[PDB]
Order: structure tokens, then C-alpha cells, then sequence
């Protein structure tokens, strides 16, 4: 996800109350190991590599520092619980559409039956300024509008958006089906055929041709529900970064002291 | 219902998000003054 | 899966790393003690730099307990797909058989009867009078689910108590006077009702 | 006492300002820097 | 090491009393049950 979130005056707040662990740990052996003992003992307890043993009040006081570092290890991993775990457009009941901005513009195209159903209702008045004022002419351009991030959202015919939605990852059909009508044919009144074509259609309801059509044209795609990371990435890169250093380190301060030794 | 509701009405227990609580800033107090207790006791009996 | 190969690569690192580290505390084995350790803290100048990298580890183990919190709390399933299932098409070749029953001389009785008779010949062996016939065979467990017209079954299904009782699907529906003047002033004001949805405000 | 502190630090919301009970309002030159509001002039709670 | 030693090196480990050490393929066996251990007690929590 990121770097660390957690105030990094806290991190060396952290790195002091080591560092203050060490003289305490250095400082009370003298009341009955002061060179690079309690170092190791302060990066044995401290990262808990050993929690174990290793005067009384000395150790009193360094097991209520164990203390201290395992309801530190306890709320940071409360944290790290709490800031992964823990915390849109809905339709026209929002005040985005009740009271629609310029932050948020929405569009159509021009001459469908879409407008004709936001131009019969009423308390569409203030949307007419958007939906009639920004219009296009193909819903492609308000695809690609999605695409570009040019509007926010659309109005459209559910079929169409929802196979698009399980097309790409761009796309989520939100609320409900505004105006619920049904998708007829465009038949004159002179028309004697709306009998036995109307007859056909009861059939197809009835044994499943529509159902075919849902098999043959509308159902075949899905996409992915988000389910070796960047935290984990940042992880490899920081400690390679202070491992190739470390060991840089080691040679220079092992060769020093050998032939300080060495005297 | 017309007129009202911002975001204000939809209110969801703004907490904190990274905490400064005071906590150890007691607990220290005590703990140096725990050696303040100990290591005046020089046994010179 | 990528994070395994991650994990192999810099236990290797820090594997050969420990095998310079002892050939420098040479002025106890790496194929011993070093792995064993490396286990232990997954799970001596430089055993202060390993514990750190086991302060890693625990660290790792705090995200993935946070992963493994959103995995199984952000499941919910269901087992009867449909018509499709053979539990309806065979019920006696899946013990104990199945139990589906309907409200006889209804519409879906039709449709099954131009679906499959033979489904029929199950379900006449289960069939009913009212509704509560239903309640009570689902609260009772009598039988298993029902086709209907599903939208009574939709009215009905929030209405239960506790509403374990689970119908076809998330809203899968199966089964998708002559010569009055009334027709086109009935048509045109349902136009007029969908237009203004008051039959969503009964709903 | 991890779920425990997890029920704590989740489940802080607060505020600083209670109203007229406040020295902010009363006294805003006794606590640096001095305090900031204004009215509509001509109004009903200037009145007030 | 046959009579009361990896009883106590399974209470040792099972109960995380001692997660180090204490022939290769026995005990690399034991460090995946010691990661079965460590996952049971991360599920649990």
C-alpha cells in the first residue's frame, strides 16, 4: 500500500527509547558486560528475537520495558488491522442529482427516448441544464467520457452498461432500473402482424427463447473482485538496501577492530 | 426533506486516523522513579 | 504466489549472508544452527541485525492476519442454481429425493407441464393449497423450495422470520374482454403510472 | 486485550468549543491568539 | 531422546514456549508444523 503511516517522530521516539533502554541496561550492572553486552540484550528483547533471561531491579525494570514493547507490538498490529480493515452515486435521490453541480455533469445523447423520460417528469427541471446542455452522439462518446474521466457517470439502457461493466474495468451499474418499461417493437397501429408476431413472443417468454437469447447473447463475460504486494515491495527494497549496507559495514569495522586487536 | 440535508446529516463518528495517546508519558514517570526507589538503599550495614 | 518466490530468494540472501558471518567469526554451522535459527525467527554481531529482520517477520505476520481478517469477514453462498440442477430433473438420483411442491392449476404448472411432465410426476406428490402450506414446509423444513411466481415469493421471502428461508436465486426468475375500447386508455395510463411511478410508491 | 484495544481506539470523536460558558467568547485577549467572529450586522442575536 | 524429550519439545514449540532449537527432515517437518502453529494462532487471534 504506502510507506509507513505512523508519525515518524513516533519512529524515533521508537529509536530513542532504544537507545534509552541501552543505558539503563549499561548503566545498573555496575550495582552487581559494559562494552557489547546489553546492546545485543536491548536487540534480543526489544525485537524479540529472545524474551527470555540473560541487579533485581535492573531487570524489573527491563522486563516492564518488554513490557512497554509488547503493547507497542500489540497496537501497531491493532493498527495495521484497524487502517486495512476499517473505512458513491447512487441515483437521482442523490443531491448531486437534486442539486446537480458543474463538478458533476452528466450527458446523453440527443433524440432518444432516454430524453423523452427526463423530459415528461417534473423534478427533473434542474437536471435539463446538463442532460440537454452537454449531449453527444453515440454512447461510445460517453463511454470514452468515462475513459477520459470527463463525466462522472451515465444514464443509460441496463443490458448494454452491464455487459460493458463485465467487459472492463471501468464501468459499475449503480441504482436502480430508472423508468421500468419494456423493450417493444416498432409495429404502425395499421399493422395486422402485432397478433401472431405479439403470439410469438408469449412463446418465446414461455419456452425460453428469451432465456436462449440470454444464453447466446448476454451471458458469457465477468471481470475480477481483487482477489508480493507494494508495502511488501517497499519491504524488499529497504532491506536490501540496509543489508548491502550493513555487510558494506561490516568489513571496515571487523578489519578496524581486528587490527585493533591486533596491537 | 427538500431543502436540508448536506453531508453533516450523514455524519459517521469522526474519529482519529497516528495516535499521540499519553499513556507511557505516566508510565516512564513511574519507571525511573522505581530506581529512585531501589538505589538509595546502599546496604552499608 | 509471488510472495513464496520472495520469501525463498531472501531467506537465500540472508543465508549466505550468515555463511560469511561465521567464516568472519572464525578468527557454529551454517548448515546447522543458522537455518534452524532462520526457522525460529520467521516463526553474535549480526544476531541483533537477524532479530531485527525478525521484527520483519512479525511484521509480516501482523499483515497478513490483517489480510486473513479481510478474507473471511468481507461467505455467503448458496447451493441451488436452478432448472439446471438435476436435483429437480433427478431427485430420486440424489438421496434423500427432492421436495418441491406448487398450488395446483396454476400458471408455472403450465409451463412445467410444457417444460416436463415427468417434474410434474414429482411434484404432484408434494403439491398444496395456500400459501402458508408454504410457510410452514419451508419453516419446517417439508420441503425444500418452491416455483411460483416468484414475485409472491419475493413479497413473502423479507417477510419471514429471521428470512433464512432462501428462494431461486438473487431474483432469478425461470418463465421470463376481446374487443373493448378500454385497452388503449388502460395502456396509455399505465404509460402514464410507469412514467410517474406511483406503482412504485405501492411498491 | 488486542480485540479488546481494538474496541477501544475504534469505537475519538470530540469537540472543543461548549458556547457562551467558554472565556473564548469572553475573555478572547486572555488566551493567545485572540478569537475570531463576526456577525450579519443589524441582526436578531446582536440584538441579543 | 526417546522417553520425555519431544514430549516436551512439542509442548515446547505447540505451546511457543521455546519456538528455536533443540535428523533434517524430522525437524524440517517440525519447523512446518511450527508455521502450522504460528497460522493456527494468527486464525485464532
Amino acid at each position: 500500500s504506502f510507506m509507513q503511516p505512523f508519525q515518524s517522530t513516533l519512529w524515533l521516539l521508537v529509536g530513542l527509547s532504544v537507545h534509552v533502554v541501552a543505558v539503563m541496561l549499561y548503566l545498573l550492572d555496575r550495582f552487581s558486560l559494559t562494552l557489547s553486552s546489553a546492546m545485543w540484550f536491548s536487540w534480543r528483547v526489544l525485537l524479540n528475537s529472545g524474551i527470555g533471561e540473560g541487579s533485581f531491579s535492573a531487570r524489573i525494570l527491563g522486563m516492564v520495558w518488554a513490557g512497554f514493547a509488547m503493547i507497542i507490538v500489540a497496537s501497531y498490529t491493532a493498527n495495521l488491522a484497524a487502517f486495512l480493515v476499517l473505512d458513491r452515486i447512487t441515483g437521482i435521490n442523490d443531491p448531486r442529482l437534486r442539486n446537480p453541480s458543474d463538478k458533476f455533469i452528466y450527458a446523453t445523447v440527443k433524440q432518444s427516448s432516454v430524453d423523452i423520460y427526463f423530459r415528461r417528469q417534473v423534478e427533473l427541471s434542474t437536471m435539463y441544464r446538463h442532460m440537454e446542455k452537454h449531449n453527444y452522439e453515440s454512447a461510445a462518446e460517453a463511454i470514452q467520457a468515462v475513459r477520459d474521466n470527463k463525466l462522472h457517470a451515465f444514464i443509460w439502457d441496463s443490458a448494454v452498461l452491464e455487459f460493458e461493466a463485465s467487459q472492463k474495468c471501468d464501468l459499475v451499474t449503480t441504482g436502480e432500473l430508472f423508468f421500468r418499461s419494456g423493450f417493444g417493437i416498432g409495429m404502425r397501429k395499421d399493422s395486422p402482424w402485432k397478433q401472431n408476431v405479439s403470439l410469438s413472443i408469449l412463446k418465446s417468454h414461455e419456452n425460453g427463447f428469451m432465456e436462449d437469447l440470454d444464453k447466446t447473447w448476454v451471458r458469457y463475460q465477468e471481470c475480477d473482485s481483487r482477489s508480493t504486494f507494494e508495502n511488501m515491495a517497499g519491504v524488499f527494497m529497504l532491506v536490501a538496501g540496509g543489508i548491502v549496507a550493513g555487510i558494506f559495514l561490516i568489513f571496515i569495522e571487523i578489519a578496524y577492530k581486528r587490527h585493533k586487536d591486533a596491537r | 426533506t427538500l431543502w436540508l440535508t448536506g453531508i453533516c446529516h450523514n455524519e459517521k463518528n469522526e474519529v482519529m486516523s497516528i495516535d499521540n495517546m499519553a499513556g507511557v508519558f505516566y508510565m516512564l514517570a513511574a519507571a525511573m522513579a522505581l530506581s529512585l526507589i531501589t538505589f538509595i538503599w546502599e546496604h552499608l550495614f | 504466489a509471488s510472495v513464496w518466490v520472495m520469501m525463498f530468494v531472501m531467506l537465500l540472501i540472508v543465508s549466505a549472508i550468515a555463511v560469511f558471518v561465521f567464516e568472519y567469526f572464525s578468527p557454529s554451522f551454517t548448515i546447522g544452527k543458522a537455518i534452524w535459527l532462520l526457522w525460529g525467527l520467521v516463526f553474535t554481531t549480526s544476531k541483533i541485525m537477524v532479530s531485527v529482520w525478525a521484527f520483519f517477520a512479525v511484521i509480516f505476520l501482523a499483515s497478513y492476519t490483517a489480510n486473513l481478517a479481510a478474507f473471511m469477514i468481507q461467505r455467503f453462498v448458496d447451493q441451488v442454481t436452478g432448472l439446471s440442477d438435476k436435483k429437480f430433473q433427478r431427485p430420486h438420483d440424489y438421496s434423500p429425493p427432492f421436495r418441491f411442491g406448487t398450488v395446483p392449476n396454476g400458471s408455472t404448472e403450465r409451463n412445467i407441464r410444457n417444460n416436463y411432465p415427468y417434474m410434474h410426476q414429482y411434484m404432484t406428490k408434494f403439491n398444496q393449497k395456500g400459501v402458508e402450506d408454504a410457510l410452514v414446509s419451508l419453516k419446517t423444513g417439508k420441503l425444500d423450495a418452491f416455483i411460483y411466481d416468484a414475485a409472491v415469493l419475493n413479497y413473502k421471502a423479507g417477510r419471514d422470520e429471521g428470512c433464512k428461508l432462501v428462494t431461486i436465486g438473487s431474483g432469478y426468475i425461470f418463465a421470463t374482454q376481446k374487443g373493448s375500447p378500454w385497452k388503449r386508455q388502460i395502456d396509455l395510463a399505465l404509460l402514464q403510472f410507469v412514467g410517474d411511478g406511483e406503482m412504485e410508491e405501492l411498491e
